[PDB]
């Protein structure tokens, strides 16, 4: 069964005595029904909807990396509402292994 | 085109003509009538009344109404 | 479960083994396009399914259910008098089907029926032995059990000699009561 | 080892220049293979025959130059010069000198991150490890707490179930006394009504 | 505070029911004559000509997008060169106030936390075992009673009287042996 | 690749009937202005003209020889672009498995657009977790919230176009000295004489240069019934 | 276009839309029943028109199963998200997907037209002969609908099975539920078609299979051989939805994924060999009854494992997250309701207990708790979870605690009394009844009228 990543004792040693877990808010903000503008026509309302996607949002950490919106299933990865053609580029399921080949490295 | 990105773009962008919704509700209403209208028609055909009076097939008191 | 493709997987000989499974797993697969990738996907499936402890519980259940299913099907054909496969008896009128009638009585007296019928008194409160006696002789005479059925029968005492009213409700006592009145023979 | 040994594409030759396998409906021409083997010589015989490529001798100086500049290529070029290169030898030469494309990570543009952020990488990794440490410990803690709590439901279910056991227990006692003592039980009482 | 008051101005109450004037006052069914809007109706919805009567998927207005070199227009990233490195600045979505309306302030705090997972493999395996076999034990407890009661139904009895019952539409017929 | 179908006949060579009839202009067109069919015949006519001249091959440098055959000399820029193209093509119908991604070596996620959906499955063995899908957009160093694996999007983009084999050739290959039609004629007479045509592309090419239907048998070759 | 569209997501919407429309007729038929059963004596159906009531129950059962719940759970949600849950773009067989929804509509039009034009008589949704083969042409029309519906079901099953070939990701638990349901259809539908043809042969071709010397019980075996897999085909997609909702809304990985998958597989295998618990009262052999009774109880073992795995998904979830969302409430309500329906199923699995409870309203309540509450609520829960993806609006259902509470209270009022009535006893498929069962029937009737009013509040 999965019980999280394994941690070694040395990995828990801080480089400063004042380090504490970062208090970054992972609440993306306050939302409601997407509110369109009467002036926007069909094309521009589509742009408005595409700019309100929660799955395009993320939280930036203190080192510049971002933790994105993540889901257990790919149903939450398409634009909401679902467009006619969703996965133009095949989603990549990344597996990890310890195998390696010499061609990838250079000395 | 941007207009074609979303399926049923007019409805999803909240510009659709309301008549589409009315037809959907009307279609549902007509479907419901297929249970009520033949009931009335069949009752009249075999009894001559659209609907019975409650307990009219049983013995009733003199003052029953 | 090894994590390096260099370490081999132990396999036994036979028709259901790691080697046997590897040979057939990727027959219809479009994803196992080379040895490295094929082995990785093979071990991924084996790890996920065969190293899952709770999965073995379902393996036991399917075996038991199928075993019963095959036995009942086979028993009907072999022993049930009403089931015909040969045609000799079906080409004769009913009174002449002597060979088929040979199945009737033995098929009427399976072991489990004899064992469990005496335990009717765990359900019936009055006259649990009303049908025990039958002079014809097609079946054995029944004798009521002396203990309750194991399990969920906490309503009645563990043994019937602990029940003060058990003997009074027997078919014999009721027959005595009604005979004394001339009410009925049974 | 694919398609039963039949290649998807292969060359066919005809002796008559004006021959068309689709227009003509004659029955004398015999097609040849890429090496020129007539069709009425079966492949199990023709494949045994050794066919080698013959280049015009004017190409020998060029083939010599290729071998000298690339010594690993010399043995194949020598076979070609000496008329000892079969199709299989050519294939071995072809695939021996095929190399894979190289991707250089140093040429990939990176997502923008300020210098101050780049100095906080160790801190963020440190926080991540503590989250995993806290996560793993909590799993043991929660598993003990909730699975233990399930026992309360078992005990609660047993008690409530036992209430119905007692009711059933009393019910069986009552039934045993109905035919023996209960005045509600009556005999020589019900008389046939008769047909209306 | 009331967050609705922040974007009250954007929401002007409507005039017509369902957003359209009567067709007599304005014919929203006709295609728009505005240049570059030939595929839209006056009210902005897609015209039937564009989507149905002359749909491109049916062979109307054939116009292959790809060019001779097998290329299509692609918009590049926002590249920046600094500190001896080429960087790409990602596109950040606009503030949720612009798209949704509420002002993004006083947001409740929700911290980062890794997945809630059950631990103690040894304990968990026993729980999974119980989930399977506790129901199995209950089934076994029922099995023996089931066999017994089934045998009671089919027990051979020394009956002395026969009543034949025939069901007919819609009444019951009873045949009994008349005493001699 | 495994997800490609059988090679077509055209995948090996093109029929001579597809040769452009204005050969004189074809051999003078810059590479950036040649279409797929025009580029194919430019390389085949020029490539076979040099290969069918044995006496000149030994004195010709590999750079010149590669240019005549239309082969692109590999360099780190071109190699990088081609490598990422093949990786993108391979991943169309193949699994995505590789080493664990870190800040120093982020997982590379090739894409043509600005976004591509990716899943993180953690590390190996016990470190593997349930799939966590996210939208990988350009310009952000993505960090899995569970295992802290680092992902990055690589875009196959160049000057309002996406990387392709032809795009790489045009950007880096440089047209050499203009092809001389005298070489075509000289090689043509070498291998084509007295009704024997062992250099047929040149025979057709030379006929087009002379107009059309000038050389023996070419009128009959170009006359068709349907 | 609107009818020519092949997009699977559009077709998924059409399945949901069509099920709601047909649902109204099913609800009307259901409402006619409870109004009549308010008290003894005729209320809205004449005594001389009792045949109409038999048609109402026959259509209520048929429409709700084949035209409402099955398209909603097996056609609607799966066609929308299944290709998304897989990494593929669209459904494998686009043109087949289009014709399947059109076929469902045409069969519906045939059925309702038969109500209007043919004489109205009924034989139950199970169409037991000889009653089914001595009826009028309305029975012929209903058979055509079922056969036509069978075509759509099988081709849709073929469509989903092809996902195994093209799936570019992991086979999630939900995908397994749809795949195994397709397998059940493939193995059970051809048997159904064969026996239905025999019914037509007797009705229309002077066949004599269902007259003396021809065993009428033959039909019951073949029908229920498909009948019980059908109920498991209805519920298995509901199980898949619950697994997704609970995991997603609690941010917890699905526990015992393989155990869940194997439980679904086990249920299908067991569900295909237990059909004869519908035939206990016909007089089967002693050993036959013992076998089916024993194997029927075994179905609880895999079904129980799924229940417990669901419970641990909800346990321990973060308190800060709001738990009043309608989708979450419905998913939790399903566990509570399904347990009630399943436990009563185990009670009526014991054949001697079933002798008293066959053809009684106890059986009605049994399958209503599972289907009318559980399956509907699962379908509602799934649609609510996908509200943003689907994009529908103009309803107040996402956060509506009144609707959830009122629905739960009132549906329980309808069907809890029907358990009690079963022991009283009241037979099924009955219009009149003895005066001493009025109280319980009256309470359920009040429940039915109340539920219909609640539906009007969502708009
Ligand atoms: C179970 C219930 C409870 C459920 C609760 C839970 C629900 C949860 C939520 C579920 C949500 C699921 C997902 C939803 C996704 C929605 C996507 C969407 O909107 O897609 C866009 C889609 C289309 O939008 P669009 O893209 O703009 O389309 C443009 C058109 O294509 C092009 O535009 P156009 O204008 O050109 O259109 C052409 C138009 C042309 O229009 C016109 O010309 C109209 C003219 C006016 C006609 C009006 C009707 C007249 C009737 C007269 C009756 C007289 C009776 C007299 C009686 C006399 C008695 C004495 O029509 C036609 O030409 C053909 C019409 C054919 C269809 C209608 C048929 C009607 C019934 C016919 C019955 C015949 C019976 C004969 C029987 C005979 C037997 C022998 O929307 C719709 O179609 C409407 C959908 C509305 C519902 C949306 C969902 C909302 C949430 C649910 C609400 C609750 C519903 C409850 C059920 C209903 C109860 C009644
Ligand atoms: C004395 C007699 C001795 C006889 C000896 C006979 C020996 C025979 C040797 C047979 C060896 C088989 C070798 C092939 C293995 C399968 C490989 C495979 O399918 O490759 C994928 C291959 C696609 O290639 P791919 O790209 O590699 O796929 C990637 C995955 O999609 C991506 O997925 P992923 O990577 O996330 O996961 C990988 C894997 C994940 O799944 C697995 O790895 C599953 C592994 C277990 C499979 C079962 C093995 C047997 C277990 C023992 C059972 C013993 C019973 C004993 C009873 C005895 C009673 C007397 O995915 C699949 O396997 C997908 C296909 C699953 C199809 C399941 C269909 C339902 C069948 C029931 C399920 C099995 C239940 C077993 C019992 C459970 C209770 C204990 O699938 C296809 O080509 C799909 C074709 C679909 C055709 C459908 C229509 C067929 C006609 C239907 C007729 C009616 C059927 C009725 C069925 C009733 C069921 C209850
Ligand atoms: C060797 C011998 C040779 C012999 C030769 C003999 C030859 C004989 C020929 C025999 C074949 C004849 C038929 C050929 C068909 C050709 C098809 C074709 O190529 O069409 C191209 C053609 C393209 O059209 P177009 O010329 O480009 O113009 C289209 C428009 O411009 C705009 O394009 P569009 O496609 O968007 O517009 C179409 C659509 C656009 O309009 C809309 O969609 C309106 C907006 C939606 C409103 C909401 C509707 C409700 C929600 C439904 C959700 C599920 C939808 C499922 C998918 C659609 C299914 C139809 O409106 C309609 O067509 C009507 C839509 C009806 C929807 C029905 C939904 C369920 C209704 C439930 C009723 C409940 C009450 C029960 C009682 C009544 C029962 C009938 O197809 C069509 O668009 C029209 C199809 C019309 C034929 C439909 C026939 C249906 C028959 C039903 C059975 C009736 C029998 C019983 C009667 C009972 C009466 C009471
Ligand atoms: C979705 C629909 C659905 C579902 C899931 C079920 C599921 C089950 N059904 Fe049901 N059934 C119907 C729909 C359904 N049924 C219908 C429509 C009829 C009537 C048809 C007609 O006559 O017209 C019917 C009829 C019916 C009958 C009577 C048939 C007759 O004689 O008329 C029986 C008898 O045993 C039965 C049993 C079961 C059982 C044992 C399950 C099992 O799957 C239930 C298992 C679930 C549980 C037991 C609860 C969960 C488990 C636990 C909480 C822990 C373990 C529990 C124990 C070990 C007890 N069903
Ligand atoms: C899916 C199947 C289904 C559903 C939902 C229902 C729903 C209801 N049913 Fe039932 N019913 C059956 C299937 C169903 N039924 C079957 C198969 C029989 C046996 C037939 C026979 O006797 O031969 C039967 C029999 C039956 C009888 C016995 C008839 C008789 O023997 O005389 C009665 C009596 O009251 C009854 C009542 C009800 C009521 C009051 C509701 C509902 O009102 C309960 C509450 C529900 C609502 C208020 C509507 C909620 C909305 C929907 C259900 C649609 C949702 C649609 C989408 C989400 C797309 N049903
Ligand atoms: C003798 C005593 C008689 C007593 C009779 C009592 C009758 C009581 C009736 C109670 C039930 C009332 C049900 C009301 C249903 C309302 C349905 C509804 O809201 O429909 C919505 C739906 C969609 O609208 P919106 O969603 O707002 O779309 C705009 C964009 N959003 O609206 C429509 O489609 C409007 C039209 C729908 C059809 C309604 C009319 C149908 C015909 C009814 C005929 C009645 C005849 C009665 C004869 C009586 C003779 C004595
Ligand atoms: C269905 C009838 C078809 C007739 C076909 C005729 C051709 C015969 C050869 C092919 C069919 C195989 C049967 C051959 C039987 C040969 C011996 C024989 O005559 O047996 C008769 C005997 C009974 O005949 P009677 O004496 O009249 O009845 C006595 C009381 N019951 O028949 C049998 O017992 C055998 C019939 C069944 C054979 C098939 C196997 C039975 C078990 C099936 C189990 C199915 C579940 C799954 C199994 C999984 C296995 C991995
Ligand atoms: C006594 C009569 C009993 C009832 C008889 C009903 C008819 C027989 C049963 C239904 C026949 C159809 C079965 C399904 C066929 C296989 C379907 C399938 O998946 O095939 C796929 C393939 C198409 O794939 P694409 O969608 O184009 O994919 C494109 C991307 N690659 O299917 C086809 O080509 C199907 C072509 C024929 C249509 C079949 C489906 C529609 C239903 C036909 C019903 C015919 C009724 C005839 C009744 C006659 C009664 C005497
Ligand atoms: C090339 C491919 C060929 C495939 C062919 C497949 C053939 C089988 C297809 C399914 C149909 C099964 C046959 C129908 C069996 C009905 C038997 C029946 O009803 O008999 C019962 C008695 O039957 C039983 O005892 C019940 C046994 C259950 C039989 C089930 C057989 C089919 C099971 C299919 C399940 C799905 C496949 C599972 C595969 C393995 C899973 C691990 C009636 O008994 P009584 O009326 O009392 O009469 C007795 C004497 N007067
Ligand atoms: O059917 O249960
Ligand atoms: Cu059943
Ligand atoms: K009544
Ligand atoms: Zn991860």
């Amino acid at each position: 069964i999965y019980e999280g990543q394994t941690v070694q004792e040395s990995e828990l040693i801080p480089q400063e005595d004042d380090w504490v877990i970062e208090e970054t808010n992972f609440c993306l903000g306050r939302n409601c029904y997407v509110r369109f503008r009467e002036e926007d026509d069909l094309a521009r309302r589509a742009l408005h909807q595409m700019d309100s996607q929660l799955n395009k949002m993320h939280t930036r950490l203190r080192d510049g990396t971002v933790i994105p919106y993540m889901s257990f299933h790919p149903d939450e990865m398409v634009d909401r509402p679902a467009p006619i053609h969703t996965f133009s580029e095949k989603p990549l399921l990344k597996w990890t292994w310890d195998e390696t080949y010499e061609e990838a490295y250079d000395d | 085109n941007l207009e074609d990105h979303f399926d049923l773009a007019e409805y999803m962008m909240k510009m659709h003509n309301p008549m589409s919704e009315y037809l959907y509700w009307i279609a549902g209403f007509v479907s419901g009538l297929h249970g009520i209208l033949p009931l009335l028609h069949s009752n009249y055909y075999f009894s001559g009344m659209f609907l019975p009076r409650d307990n009219d097939n049983t013995q009733l008191c003199d003052d029953s109404w | 479960p090894p994590t390096r493709l260099s370490t081999p997987l132990y396999s036994e000989g036979g028709a259901f083994t790691v080697n046997w499974w590897r040979n057939r797993y990727g027959l219809y697969s479009r994803r196992q396009t080379d040895p490295m990738l094929a082995e990785f996907l093979f071990r991924q499936q084996v790890k996920e399914w065969f190293y899952d402890v709770p999965s073995y519980n379902y393996a036991a259940l399917v075996g038991l259910a199928l075993g019963i299913l095959v036995a009942v099907i086979w028993r009907h054909f072999l022993f049930n008098p009403d089931v015909y496969v040969r045609r000799q008896e079906l080409r004769k009128m009913w009174p002449d089907r002597h060979r088929q009638f040979a199945y009737a009585v033995p098929y009427l007296n399976p072991q489990l029926k004899n064992l469990l019928l005496p335990y009717k008194n765990s359900f019936i409160d009055n006259e649990p032995d009303y049908a025990d006696y039958n002079p014809v002789g097609l079946r054995p005479q029944r004798v009521m059990a002396i203990r309750r059925i194991p399990g969920f029968f906490w309503a009645i005492p563990q043994y019937f000699f602990e029940d003060p009213l058990y003997t009074s409700c027997s078919t014999k006592n009721m027959q005595t009561i009604y005979k004394k009145l001339g009410y009925s023979e049974l | 080892a694919y398609n039963g040994g039949y290649p998807f594409h292969y060359v066919v030759q005809y002796d008559d220049p004006n021959y068309d396998c689709e227009a003509d409906f004659e029955f004398e021409e015999i097609p040849r293979d890429e090496f020129g083997v007539p069709a009425h010589i079966p492949p199990e015989l023709s494949t045994q025959i050794r066919h080698t490529y013959y280049v015009p001798p004017q190409y020998y100086p060029f083939l010599k130059k290729l071998g000298e500049d690339t010594p690993e290529l010399k043995p194949y070029t020598d076979k070609l010069i000496m008329g000892d290169m079969t199709y299989d030898d050519y294939e071995e030469m072809f695939y021996k000198f095929a190399k894979p494309l190289k991707i250089y990570r140093s040429r990939l543009p990176l997502p923008y991150r300020t210098d101050e952020e780049i100095s906080q990488e160790k801190y963020v990794n440190w926080c991540g490890r503590w989250y995993s440490y806290r996560q793993r410990l909590q799993g043991d803690y929660y598993s003990r707490h909730y699975f233990r709590d399930w026992l309360i439901g078992v005990m609660l279910g047993m008690y409530l179930g036992n209430l119905c056991v007692q009711q059933h227990r009393q019910y069986r006692v009552d039934m045993k006394l109905f035919y023996l003592e209960a005045p509600e039980h009556k005999i020589n009482w019900v008389k046939p009504r008769g047909d209306l | 505070k009331s967050y609705y008051d922040d974007f009250k101005d954007r929401l002007k109450p409507g005039k017509y029911t369902q957003g359209r004037c009567p067709q007599s006052e304005g014919d929203y069914r006709q295609e728009s004559k505005t240049i570059g809007r030939e595929h839209l109706n006056d009210d902005g919805t897609r015209s039937k000509r564009y989507t149905v009567k002359e749909a491109d998927a049916l062979g109307y207005h054939y116009h292959p997008p790809i060019d001779k070199k097998g290329q299509v227009y692609v918009k590049g990233p926002n590249t920046v060169i600094e500190r001896g490195q080429t960087w790409i600045k990602g596109y950040e979505l606009p503030s949720m106030e612009y798209t949704y309306g509420p002002k993004q302030e006083d947001i409740p705090f929700y911290p980062r936390v890794k997945l809630n997972v059950w631990g103690n493999y040894n304990l968990v395996m026993k729980v999974e075992f119980l989930f399977f076999y506790l129901p199995t034990i209950i089934v076994f407890g029922i099995c023996i009673p089931v066999y017994t009661i089934n045998f009671a139904q089919e027990e051979v009895i020394y009956t002395t009287m026969t009543v034949k019952v025939t069901g007919r539409q819609w009444y019951w017929v009873y045949e009994v042996e008349s005493p001699t | 690749y495994r997800h490609w179908h059988r090679m077509s006949e055209d995948d090996w060579a093109l029929p001579l009937d597809s040769m452009p009839e204005d050969v004189k202009t074809l051999m003078a067109t810059p590479q950036t202005e040649r279409g797929f069919v025009e580029d194919y015949w430019y390389n085949r006519i020029r490539g076979e003209a040099t290969l069918l001249d044995p006496e000149a091959l030994p004195s010709k440098s590999y750079i010149a020889l590669a240019r005549d055959m239309g082969l692109q000399i590999v360099d780190e820029p071109s190699s990088h672009m081609m490598g990422l193209i093949e990786l993108y093509e391979y991943l169309r119908g193949a699994s995505f498995v590789g080493p664990f991604g870190t800040i120093e070596n982020p997982v590379l996620v090739p894409a043509v657009g600005q976004e591509r959906v990716v899943a993180c499955t953690g590390g190996v063995g016990d470190e593997e977790h349930f799939t966590l899908w996210f939208r990988c957009r350009e310009g952000f160093m993505y960090r899995c919230g569970e295992c802290d694996q680092i992902f990055m999007l690589v875009r196959l983009y160049y000057e309002d176009r996406y990387w392709t084999q032809t795009l790489v050739r045009d950007t880096f290959m440089s047209d050499g000295d203009m092809f001389d039609l005298k070489t075509l004629e000289r090689v043509h007479k070498m291998w084509n004489k007295d009704e024997m045509v062992r250099w047929e592309v040149g025979y057709w090419a030379q006929d087009y240069v002379l107009g059309k239907g000038v050389l023996p048998g070419m009128v009959e070759e170009h006359t068709r019934v349907n | 276009f609107y009818i020519l569209v092949n997009n699977n997501k559009r077709i998924g919407i059409y399945y949901i839309k069509l099920s709601i429309i047909i649902g109204i007729l099913g609800i009307v038929l259901s409402y006619i029943i409870r109004v009549e059963l308010y008290n003894s004596g005729n209320r809205i159906i004449k005594y001389d028109n009792v045949n109409y009531y038999n048609m109402v129950i026959t259509l209520h059962g048929l429409l709700m199963i084949f035209y409402i719940i099955m398209p909603g759970l097996y056609g609607g949600i799966p066609l929308y998200i299944l290709p998304i849950l897989s990494v593929i773009t669209d459904i494998v067989l686009p043109r087949i997907n289009n014709i399947s929804i059109i076929i469902v509509l045409i069969s519906y039009i045939v059925v309702i037209n038969s109500i209007v034009i043919e004489y109205n008589i009924g034989t139950g949704w199970t169409l037991y002969p000889p009653l089914s083969i001595i009826g009028t042409v309305i029975v012929n029309m209903i058979l055509y609908g079922l056969i036509i519906i069978g075509i759509s079901s099988i081709i849709s099953a073929i469509n989903f099975m092809n996902i195994l070939i093209v799936i570019d990701g992991i086979i999630y638990v939900y995908i397994w539920s749809i795949i195994i349901t397709s397998v059940l259809l493939i193995i059970s539908l051809p048997i159904l078609n064969g026996i239905l043809l025999m019914i037509l042969s007797d009705i229309y071709f002077n066949s004599i299979y269902f007259i003396l010397n021809g065993d009428v019980v033959l039909y019951q075996h073949l029908f229920w051989y498909f009948g019980h897999p059908e109920v498991y085909i209805l519920i298995l997609p509901a199980f898949g939805i619950i697994s997704i909702i609970l995991s997603v809304l609690n941010n917890k990985i699905i526990f015992g994924m393989k155990s869940m998958i194997l439980a679904i597989i086990m249920i299908s295998i067991l569900g295909s060999i237990v059909w004869a618990h519908h035939i206990y009262t016909v007089g089967l052999e002693l050993d036959t009854k013992i076998y089916f009774n024993n194997l029927t109880l075994i179905i609880s073992i895999p079904t129980g494992n799924k229940i417990y795995n669901w419970i641990i998904l909800y346990i321990g979830s973060y308190n800060i997250l709001y738990n009043g969302y309608q989708s979450l409430i419905f998913s939790i309500m399903f566990i509570i309701i399904f347990i009630i329906g399943g436990i009563t199923g185990i009670i009526i699995s014991i054949d001697i207990i079933d002798i008293g409870l066959h053809d009684t309203y106890y059986i009605v309540s049994h399958f209503h708790y599972i289907l009318s509450i559980g399956a509907v609520i699962s379908l509602l829960a799934g649609i609510l979870l996908l509200k943003d993806i689907i994009g529908y609006y103009n309803v107040i259902i996402k956060i509506n605690k009144y609707f959830g509470l009122l629905l739960f209270i009132n549906i329980n009022i309808i069907f809890t009394p029907q358990f009690i009535i079963g022991f009283n006893v009241m037979p099924r498929r009955i219009l009149e009844y003895s005066d001493n069962i009025i109280v319980w029937n009256l309470i359920s009737s009040i429940g039915s009228i109340s539920t219909i009013l609640i539906l009007l509040s969502i708009f």
